[PDB]
């Protein structure tokens, strides 16, 4: 309401309410973080046993 | 575009500025040295009424 | 435009009012205009430092009034001003716009707008000349000015109310300081709680228009214009409105002092104010006193800075708070002008060169940078809690007084002086970046502990920007404990000294 002779605010509006949907979340990583975290629990697995066994040795 | 419209607004009155220079060309001309003094007489005289 | 058409109307029917009905009879005519001053003969019944209006239109204000002619002097140049002039007395004594609508605008010294953002709206007129409150409408200056900057907070706390001296030499850091002062304060007035809101009014009084268009568009960027009061006294303008314009921004700044409100007023230059006005007395024929300043330049400071004070409870609680400039030559502290000033103001600030050069970037002179409130007027989290933030400023007197010249005596002394130099290395501060108490005060606690096993002094700058980065990650209810609270707990003392031997660990 300060701008008067705006002739572009309501373009400029318009285009803002057009693009509100910019982007979408990116929730690609579904597989291969999973690989990463199957990894880890087999080498913390094998780590634990070897501990284990390794103090009651 | 906010303070474009302030400088819009800056020139304009600028403008007008420039205008006064005609404005008072304009009367600078015309033959006002009669009417005001009479006016200025008059305001004069009923400026001393009161007092 | 029906805007300009309706107040030119306004302006013209107020002019023909009065025409109509004016009867000036006493008013006096111009003898002899010197350079910005004009003697005037008449106006038998003009009061002393009462506003005049010239003829040709630039506006006077009488210091002397001799028998028979009075010294007019000019706010404005002496072009249009002539022998025999007609000069119109205002019947009122020199006053300023002040109230609320005075914030985001820049105004000369007699209020009128400079900025080119339209008329001031302001809530009333204060006069340019008024008493400072009296021994019982103050009160003891208790609530803190938070600065920002670790130097000054620290060593030299200003509260509010207070009356603190940033004394220097040329471009020491002088309006810079005072420029962070003024940016710190946006943390508070973008909130709600008016008690701990600070407006500020800057005097821009014998600077350059360009110097206060950098002060304009740096408070513009670092959202504070909205908040702050610019009174700009141009050299170029007249050396009375130079001498007036710290007068009319202390009046504004009682304005918010006398309305509940905390005022923080910087009088920055207020030396180019004194030149200005042994220019009055010079060419006013009134008999100089030492080095040619007139007599009451120390009776000018102090009584333009005595109006910033704490108000009481009674009184609003408003607070007024100055931090007046001196510029000094060479150095040269024990000149009349500078130790005149601290012996006004609730402490001083000194900046020198030598400092500056030397690497404090706040350029902060422990030594002769004293404040006047140690305990009150500063943050309870950074007062004592530790007590050794209480001893600070003793510690780096002890550190000044056994530096590097003196014997490194023992292990003692070889501990004493590390952890001086790492202090010293921690107080700088980059310019434009005002650091809150939340964030000071865990950077003075470990000025303390975990401040001597520093890697290098020169990696100290980086040290605390990672800090304040630990600080900020899962730390953050600690920083929001020591900002809310205010007092610092032992619980809280205990997770800080936690948090440093982590962070020093790593
Ligand atoms: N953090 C800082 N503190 C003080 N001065 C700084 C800082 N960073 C840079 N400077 C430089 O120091 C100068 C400070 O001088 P200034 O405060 O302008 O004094 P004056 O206004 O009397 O000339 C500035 O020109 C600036 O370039
Ligand atoms: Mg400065």
């Amino acid at each position: 309401s300060v701008l008067k002779n705006t002739s572009v605010i309501d373009k400029i509006e318009s285009y803002v309410k057009q693009y509100k949907p910019v982007k979408i979340d990116a929730s690609k990583q579904l597989q291969v973080i999973e690989s990463f975290e199957k990894h880890a629990m087999t080498n913390a697995k094998e780590t634990e046993s070897l501990v284990s066994k390794e103090l009651k040795d | 575009w906010v303070r474009y419209e302030a400088s819009l607004r800056q020139l304009e009155q600028r403008q007008l500025a420039k205008s006064v220079i005609s404005r008072v060309q304009s009367e600078l001309g015309n033959p006002k040295f009669q009417e005001k003094v009479l006016q200025q007489s008059i305001s004069e005289i009923e400026q001393l009424l009161s007092k | 435009k029906a805007q300009p058409t309706e107040v030119s109307s306004i302006l013209e029917e107020r002019i023909k009012g009065v025409s109509d009905e004016a009867n000036l009879n006493e008013t006096g005519r111009v003898l002899a205009v010197g350079d910005g001053i004009a003697r005037v003969f008449g106006l038998n019944n003009i009061q002393a430092e009462e506003l005049v209006e010239f003829s040709s239109g630039v506006k006077g204000m009488a210091l002397n009034l001799e028998p028979g002619q009075v010294g007019i002097v000019l706010f404005g140049s002496d072009r249009l001003v002539k022998e025999g002039e007609l000069v119109k007395r205002t019947g009122n004594i020199v006053d300023v716009p002040v109230g609320p609508g005075l914030l985001g605008r820049v105004v000369d010294a007699l209020g009128n707008p400079i900025d080119g953002k339209g008329p001031i709206d302001a809530a009333g007129r204060s006069r340019a000349q008024v008493k400072a409150p009296g021994i019982l409408p103050r009160r003891s200056v208790h609530e803190p000015v938070q600065t920002g900057l670790k130097a000054v907070d620290a060593l030299v706390p200003i509260g509010r109310g207070q009356r603190e001296l940033i004394i220097g030499d040329r471009q020491t850091g002088k309006t810079a300081v005072a420029l962070d002062t003024i940016l710190n304060q946006k943390r508070w007035n973008n909130g709600s709680d008016e008690s701990k809101k600070l407006y500020c009014v800057y005097v821009a009084v014998g600077q350059k228009r360009s110097t206060v268009a950098q002060l304009v568009q740096t408070l513009e960027q670092h959202d504070a214009m909205k908040y702050s009061i610019i009174v700009a006294a141009t050299a170029s303008e007249a050396a009375p409105l130079q001498y007036l314009a710290p007068f009319t921004a202390a009046s504004i700044g009682e304005w918010f002092r006398d309305n509940g409100k905390h005022a923080l007023i910087v009088y920055d230059d207020l030396s180019k104010q004194a030149v200005a006005y042994r220019q009055l007395s010079l060419l006013l024929r009134r008999p100089p006193g030492r080095e040619a300043y007139p007599g009451d330049v120390f009776y000018l400071h102090s009584r333009l800075l005595e109006r910033a004070a704490k108000l009481s409870e009674k009184e609003g609680s408003g607070s007024l708070t100055a931090l007046p400039v001196i510029e000094t030559q060479g150095g040269d502290v024990s000149a009349y002008i500078p130790t005149n000033v601290i012996s006004i103001t609730d402490g001083q600030i000194f900046l020198e060169a030598e400092l500056f050069y030397k690497g404090i970037r706040p350029a902060i002179n422990v030594g002769l940078s004293v404040s006047r409130v140690g305990s009150a007027a500063q943050v309870k989290a950074l007062k004592q809690v530790a007590g050794s933030l209480k001893l600070f400023l003793a510690q780096y007197r002890e550190v000044a007084a056994f530096a590097q010249f003196g014997s490194d005596l023992d292990a003692s002394t070889k501990q004493t002086l590390v952890r001086g130099e790492r202090l010293t290395q921690l107080l700088k501060q980059n310019q434009y970046s005002p650091l809150a108490t939340e964030e000071q005060v865990p950077l003075i606690y470990a000025g303390v502990n975990g401040h001597l096993d520093g890697i290098e002094l020169s990696r100290i700058g980086e040290f605390e920007s990672s800090f304040l980065s630990y600080l900020k990650s899962n730390h953050n209810e600690l920083l929001t404990e020591i900002r809310e609270k205010g007092e610092l707990s032992k619980e809280l003392l205990a997770s800080l000294k936690s948090a440093t031997e982590s962070f020093v660990a790593t």
